[PDB]
């Protein structure tokens, strides 16, 4: 719970997922 | 899935696979709430027109999957159910409001590189994010058959209530949302038909976080041609999983 969300693979490396952009984008 | 991507090794840690014992078939996604409680849609488990209501020993959850088809060695894992838990004002005959279940595991599962548990939203990700255009994520292995077939993924926008309607004959609710692009096309990605039970995902930019905002609800095959993929609201239905969890 206190660590949900947090992928240990991409945000706990601070790495990007490829398409993760196209989500944050489109929050106008 | 169709017209999807393949997602990248670790990309869903969430993501959670309900199969059949016997004979051994994939049912729906599902998702990783905690080490114990794995969230789905409650037709997955339950729908009656069509003979189906499965108890805890008839199914098997796999965790940390990314190929269909090749077992992944030390990585993916199984478990067995202690507990289904559908929620009672679940409504098969007419709309499918409400359509959302609960499923805890026998044992612990433990968290590694390839499993991890998805937020559930709170009030203000909910305001701040179930907004029309806005999109989130839905993953699943590609229906459309093949071969290799790795996790697929599909970043789908939230589609304005009033066009929701106008899509379906059925009496849609406050308690879903829909969600994929325009028939005249922005993309054509969309979840499918096993897919279903799986979670809409969605990123925080404020605090950089993967929320659960929606269960992908009932879809055949992948033709809803001219139609958008309904979902059930995760955070209206927040205190009710909050209850079977805390009493459970
Ligand atoms: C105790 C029990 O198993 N009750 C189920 C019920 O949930 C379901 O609606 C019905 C229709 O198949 O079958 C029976």
């Amino acid at each position: 719970e206190a660590d949900c969300g947090l992928r240990p693979l991409f945000e706990k490396k601070s790495l990007e997922d490829k398409t993760e952009r196209e989500l944050l984008e489109s929050y106008i | 899935i169709v017209e999807g991507s393949d997602a990248e090794i670790g990309m869903s840690p969430w993501q959670v696979m309900l199969f059949r014992k016997s004979p051994q078939e994939l049912l729906c996604g599902a998702s990783l709430i905690s080490d114990r409680w794995v969230l789905t849609a409650a037709h997955c488990l339950l729908y009656p027109p069509w003979d189906k209501n499965f108890t805890e020993n008839d199914l098997l959850v796999r965790i940390g999957k990314h190929s269909r088809t090749r077992y992944e060695r030390n990585i993916e894992k199984i478990s067995m159910l202690e507990k289904i838990y559908i929620h009672p004002r679940y409504n098969w005959r007419e709309n499918l409001d409400r359509d959302i279940a609960l499923m805890k595991l026998k044992k612990p599962v433990a968290f590694s590189d390839y499993i991890h548990p998805v937020c559930l939203p709170d009030r203000e990700t909910a305001a701040s994010l179930l907004q029309a255009g806005y999109k989130g994520r839905v993953t699943g292995w590609g229906n459309l058959k093949g071969q290799p077939s790795v996790l697929q993924v599909v970043n789908l926008p939230i589609v304005e209530r009033p066009v929701c309607k106008d899509s379906t004959r059925i009496r849609i609710t406050d308690n879903m949302f829909c969600a994929g692009y325009k028939p005249d096309e922005g993309k054509r990605g969309d979840a499918c038909e096993g897919d279903s039970g799986g979670p809409f995902v969605m990123k925080s930019p404020f605090n950089n976080r993967w929320y659960q905002m929606g269960i992908v609800s009932w879809g055949e095959g992948c033709d809803r041609d001219g139609k958008y993929g309904f979902y059930t609201h995760v955070f209206r239905l927040k205190k009710w999983i909050q209850k079977v969890i805390d009493q459970f």
